[PDB]
């Protein structure tokens, strides 16, 4: 591993750097909170004929416990296009509060629920939101809206005066005022009325026959929990590296026993870091402390391979005195970290390799380890009157060298 | 790498390659500045290599040096100023971002061992322990060749050597409360120990930044958005937090660099303040410089200047 | 009616974390430290109905033993026409109607509320905010503090008793209030007002003629500022400190 | 040759985004580099101005032990310096006074 | 920092809220070397 990172086939001696640790977890367990009642979710898809776009019917769902396969219960599904959440994973993901909508539009009208788009829809009469965290779910029913008589009994309010911002109800007398002097609602031309009839028959184009439109809107990172798919609540783990899923966001690490306090509504553990920390059970009152599992840091201790080929391998910040997988011939517990495959000793050598922590290894026919030598213990008699005058010289020449420049560059 | 740009997920880790080549030059930089750190220390405090022991009886002339001199009684073998140093000068939230701290390779055990050894050359065998082998020389001498480096006869100590006694000690008791006096003093170490932390600080919070996506978590986009529509988010993620990263290694760097041209100052102020005596102006103290002598600290060293400045003058008519 | 200040009143939990001996910045419809806080007329005889517009949120205080102050009224225009909110806080239970009712110009659940327009879009029960009354102590005992949201339609409020025993308006000290019930509807509110609550006891001898126009309960307004507040390792919070105050702050 | 001009702007940008930022970091470093290499190189024009035109009194500068004299020495893109010193040897001890 | 980037259009200094906390450590750092500046001429000409 080393030679691959140096890109050599020889590497010198010294310390060196690999990938992490990186303790893999054993399990996922994924506590929901306990509500088990269905939701009702019949009632917004295939209730009576629903009202045209200028009165849609929103809805609260809240408190319940929901899943997708009720919405895959209707086979003619024709704009299933699903914005922020992929429909393939709308399940085991807990939102904090989905608003449903409902109405009738024509084929040509369907492509207009996108945002950031300008139509019939889309112009004074209705306004969504750009952003759109939620999804479009709509089907044919050409079978069931449409009369043979002709529903004209369906308005659309296209001609109001005013725009219209997202997520705002237009429900109103509607007089008409426009040109160049006050019609007042009485004079006759310039009234252009905007509510007009659809025409709803089953002999028509492809693109004018009546759908059901349902439109879900809601958001996410939220502490509280609203409604979100079944997922059995396995029991708990402690001191494990496990992944988990408490309402939503997921996570891997250990879970401990409470050490702090929290309030009655309080069930979060952000820190200075901003990172989640410290969870309660979706279930009962337990304060659980979150704690990654240790992250790691592996160092090679190598000397030369035109020398030896043994090497001693080191985790910096890593307890074994621990979760190492398998072993080896030695472990020792270093301030720096762990350390394997070398063999601790008792005397003190100069540092040739650097450890950490006052601790380097050599090269004895194997890797040993030691703390540091600084010198020769030397005690120096000193007297009240007591001197040492040499008697002879030794003219010595030591070397020094000083880099002066660099290799100069250009660019283009 | 990838556990502070990313998480557990194999596809941030994936298009993190497509930039590629930018970890080995950022690792490169950080471990430079880490094994050169280590280094630095080497020669500011290994400048002898003898480890001298202070004699049993510390008579040093009237001279007292226990204020200096490492104390048995402390478990770990300190002066007086060291463990009041230790004391003046004062986490887990970086470490699982993926930032860590190496240990210094050199401890404090054997750092104060290292000015013991210096102490004791610097008092038994005053300056000689710098050229060559060291050779034993009384205290009440030494002083008296230190007199005569700045033009100051041998007789003028001689005859008040009681009084230069009880005047160095007197000043030397008087240096611990003004130490501890205030705080200000240490302000030149606090000030690298915190800017560190809160650089470190200032780099963990950067991850809970909206960078232009729709959550500044990796799990939950992943969850959210489908692979055609997934990239376009994570993507200005890893922009910004590549850049994050690269913004700190380069304040490293210049503070690498500033550091070492101090150290490199205290290196050469260590290798003759107390090798030897200075005739520069100012380098040594204020004032006519006699001797000095170090004092490790947390991050950095301290020097107890020992110089003469005259205080009663007496104005004659010359020619 | 009258003006008084208030100190430091209307300092809330803003999210759903806990955090321990750490400082946090947010930006938030908060109560300006040192503000003009509304003191109604200080006396209960009075029956008044002030004109009280709803806008960016509003802070309300009032201490009263034997808990008279019971209703509350919420909404834009109040005559069936639009969206409204009610409270009564019932002292064994408390029911949230959030309707279209008719209303009098001057409100009272006893010795005549809607007599009409009763059907919407709400139930709600749940325990009662207020603790427990016919308190007759000489001394005051208790303070109400209560602060509203109206905001992506996800009404909150937040509520507050505390003990205190001063007897000179609002105490000089920092209250943490405590968010308790979240009502997600989507509503419009301009202007609200509030209920009492008393008994002639029978109909033919005075019925009602003894009121005037002079009903005590302190609002205040909400701006949006950062306001850096303080935990300590309980998680409680301690003192916050105003970012738009004198320089010093 | 692959994509036309309003499509392919967007992903040629992103390439002269990446290629400049990599030129930007080489510079910057370079920078450091550079003031370190002329610290260095100051303190050997002082080293080559002091311990070979001159005697220096200062201890450890100009060597190891009592410091004689220097000779300088060329080198590719850096000095060597000789410093001849005198260190003594042999130490016989007296009582004094 | 936003007087630089944006002008007075409360939307862009929206959009620079999002980075957060880049500008802070900018007017940290030119505060740093401002302060070192005026430290220069004291320790060069105040040695008297
Ligand atoms: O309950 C909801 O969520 C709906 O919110 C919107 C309407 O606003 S309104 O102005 O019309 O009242 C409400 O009537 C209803
Ligand atoms: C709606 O769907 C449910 C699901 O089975 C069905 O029982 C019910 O009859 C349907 N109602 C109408 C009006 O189609
Ligand atoms: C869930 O609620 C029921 C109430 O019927 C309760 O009995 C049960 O204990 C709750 N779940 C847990 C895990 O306590
Ligand atoms: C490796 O060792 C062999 C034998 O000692 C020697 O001939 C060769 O030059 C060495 N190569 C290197 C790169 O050290
Ligand atoms: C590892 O854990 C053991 C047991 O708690 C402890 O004695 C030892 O000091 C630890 N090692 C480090 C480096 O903290
Ligand atoms: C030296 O050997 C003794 C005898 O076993 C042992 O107790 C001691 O820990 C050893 N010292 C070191 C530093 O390993
Ligand atoms: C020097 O004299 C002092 C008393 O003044 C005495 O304590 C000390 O032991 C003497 N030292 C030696 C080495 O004789
Ligand atoms: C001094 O040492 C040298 C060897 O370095 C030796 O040749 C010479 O004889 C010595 N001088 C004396 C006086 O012993
Ligand atoms: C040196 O000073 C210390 C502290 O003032 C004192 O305790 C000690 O006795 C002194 N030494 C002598 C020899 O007086
Ligand atoms: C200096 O000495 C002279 C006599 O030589 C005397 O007159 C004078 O007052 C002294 N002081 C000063 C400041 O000149
Ligand atoms: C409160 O209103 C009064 C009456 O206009 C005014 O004099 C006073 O300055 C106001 N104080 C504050 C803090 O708004
Ligand atoms: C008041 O509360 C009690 C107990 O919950 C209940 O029986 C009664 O109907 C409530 N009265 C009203 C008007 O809601
Ligand atoms: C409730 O009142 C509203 C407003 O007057 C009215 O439109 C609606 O039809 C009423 N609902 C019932 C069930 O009477
Ligand atoms: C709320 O009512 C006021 C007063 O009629 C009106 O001006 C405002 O537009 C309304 N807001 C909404 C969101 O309906
Ligand atoms: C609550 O905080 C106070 C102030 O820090 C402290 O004195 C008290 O012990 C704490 N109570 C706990 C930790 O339950
Ligand atoms: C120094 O010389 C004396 C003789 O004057 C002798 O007794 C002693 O052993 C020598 N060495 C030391 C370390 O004192």
């Amino acid at each position: 591993e080393t030679k691959c990172t140096l890109k050599s086939f020889t590497v010198e001696k010294g310390i060196y750097q690999t990938s992490n640790f990186r303790v893999q977890p054993t399990e996922s367990i994924v506590r929901f909170p306990n509500i088990t009642n269905l939701c009702p979710f019949h009632e917004v898809f295939n209730a009576t004929t629903f009202a045209s776009v200028y009165a849609w019917n929103r809805k609260r769902i809240s408190n319940c416990v929901a899943d997708y396969s009720v919405i895959y219960n209707f086979a003619p599904f024709f704009a299933f296009k699903c914005y922020g959440v992929s429909p393939t994973k709308l399940n085991d993901l807990c939102f904090t509060n989905v608003y449903a909508d409902s109405f009738v539009i024509r084929g040509n009208e369907v492509s207009q629920i996108a945002p950031g788009q300008t139509g019939n829809i889309a112009d004074y009469n209705y306004k969504l939101p750009d952003d759109f965290t939620g999804c479009v779910i709509a089907w044919n029913s050409n079978k069931l809206d449409s009369k043979p008589s002709g529903n004209y009994n369906y308005l659309y309010r296209l001609f109001r005066k005013s725009k219209l911002k997202p997520f705002e109800r237009d429900i109103s007398t509607e007089i008409y005022q426009a040109g160049n002097k006050p019609c007042n609602g009485v004079a006759g031309p310039n009234c252009y009325s905007p509510l007009q009839s659809y025409g709803f028959r089953p002999t028509y184009g492809v693109g004018h026959q009546p759908y059901r439109v349902v439109v879900l809107s809601f958001e996410l990172l939220h502490a509280p929990a609203t409604v979100c798919g079944p997922k059995k609540s396995t029991n708990l783990v402690k001191n494990k590296c496990v992944n988990f899923n408490f309402n939503g966001l997921t996570g891997t690490g250990v879970l401990t026993e409470s050490n702090k306090k929290f309030l009655p509504f309080q069930q979060f553990g952000r820190d200075i870091a901003d990172t989640t920390d410290a969870v309660r059970d979706p279930q009962t009152l337990e304060i659980l402390d979150i704690t990654p599992c240790s992250f790691g840091g592996v160092s090679v201790i190598t000397p030369g391979t035109n020398t030896s080929n043994q090497v001693a391998v080191l985790y910096q910040g890593v307890n074994c005195t621990w979760r190492v997988y398998s072993t080896g011939s030695n472990v020792f517990q270093t301030r720096a970290g762990c350390l394997i495959g070398a063999e601790y000793v008792n005397n003190s050598y100069e540092c040739d390799i650097p450890i950490g922590a006052g601790i380097c290894a050599s090269y004895q026919q194997s890797i040993i380890a030691y703390t540091m030598s600084l010198g020769a213990e030397n005690s120096v008699a000193y007297s009240n009157n007591s001197i040492a005058i040499p008697t002879n010289f030794t003219i010595s020449v030591t070397t020094e060298i000083l880099p002066v420049s660099m290799t100069k560059t250009s660019v283009d | 790498c990838t556990m502070y740009i990313c998480g557990d997920s194999t596809e941030c880790s994936n298009l993190l390659l497509q930039y590629g080549s930018f970890c080995t030059q950022l690792k490169r930089a950080l471990t430079g500045i880490a094994v050169e750190q280590d280094k630095n220390t080497q020669e500011v405090f290994a400048q002898v290599k003898q480890i001298y022991k202070t004699p049993p009886i510390k008579y040093f002339g009237g001279f007292n040096f226990s204020q200096i001199l490492p104390d048995p009684s402390k478990p770990s073998k300190r002066s007086f100023i060291e463990d009041l140093l230790f004391n003046k000068v004062t986490i887990c939230a970086q470490k699982f971002n993926g930032l860590t701290v190496l240990p210094p390779l050199l401890t404090d055990e054997m750092i104060a061992q290292y000015t013991s050894a210096l102490l004791a050359g610097t008092i038994t065998s005053g300056w000689t322990f710098g050229a060559g082998a060291a050779l034993q020389i009384p205290f009440a001498m030494q002083m008296a060749y230190r007199f005569n480096g700045i033009g100051v006869t041998q007789n003028v100590l001689y005859e008040n050597q009681k009084l230069i006694a009880n005047q160095f000690n007197s000043a030397i008791g008087k240096i611990q409360d003004s130490l501890s006096s205030t705080a200000s003093a240490l302000g030149k170490l606090q000030d690298v120990v915190n800017h560190n932390a809160q650089a470190l600080n200032t780099l963990v919070k950067q991850l809970s930044s909206k960078f232009g996506a729709i959550s500044s978590v990796l799990n939950d986009i992943l969850s959210r958005l489908d692979k055609v529509e997934a990239e376009v988010q994570i993507d200005r993620l890893i922009t910004g937090r590549l850049q994050s990263l690269q913004t700190y290694v380069t304040q490293q760097l210049i503070r690498a660099a500033e550091i070492r041209a101090s150290a490199n100052l205290a290196a050469t102020k260590m290798s003759e303040c107390v090798l030897g005596q200075s005739k520069r102006v100012d380098f040594c103290g204020k004032g006519y410089h006699l001797m000095s002598f170090p004092q490790s600290a947390p991050h950095g060293v301290v020097f107890l200047h020992v110089t003469y400045v005259p205080a009663q003058e007496k104005n004659f008519t010359t020619a | 009616q009258s003006y008084t200040n208030s100190f430091t009143r209307g300092v809330y939990y803003p999210d759903k974390v806990f955090r321990s001996s750490v400082l946090h910045s947010t930006q938030d419809l908060f109560l300006p430290f040192f503000s003009n806080v509304t003191w109604f007329h200080a006396i209960h005889k009075r029956f008044d109905n002030p004109a009280l517009p709803f806008n960016d949120g509003v802070y309300f205080a009032s201490t009263e033993k034997s808990n008279i102050i019971r209703g509350w009224i919420f909404g834009t225009t109040l005559d069936s026409k639009t969206q409204s909110l009610l409270i009564v806080n019932n002292a064994t239970n408390v029911v949230i109607k959030v309707c279209e009712f008719q209303f009098c110009n001057d409100p009272f659940l006893d010795v005549r509320v809607y007599s009409s327009a009763n059907n919407c879009t709400f139930e709600y029960v749940s325990q009662p905010f207020l603790m427990d009354l016919e308190g007759k102590e000489g001394n005051f005992k208790n303070l109400r503090e209560f602060v509203f949201k109206n905001i992506d339609g996800y009404f909150k409020i937040y509520s507050k008793h505390t003990p205190i025993n001063l007897e000179r308006d609002l105490p000089q000290g920092f209250s943490a209030l405590e968010p308790l019930v979240d009502l997600p509807i989507g509503i419009n509110i301009t202007r609200f007002q509030t209920l009492l609550a008393l008994h002639s006891y029978l109909t033919p001898v005075d019925s009602s003629s003894g009121w005037t126009a002079g009903a005590a309960y302190y609002v205040g307004y909400l701006q949006p500022r950062t306001f850096l507040l303080k935990y300590n390792e309980n998680g409680t919070i301690t003192d916050a400190v105003d970012c738009a105050l004198d320089p010093l702050s």
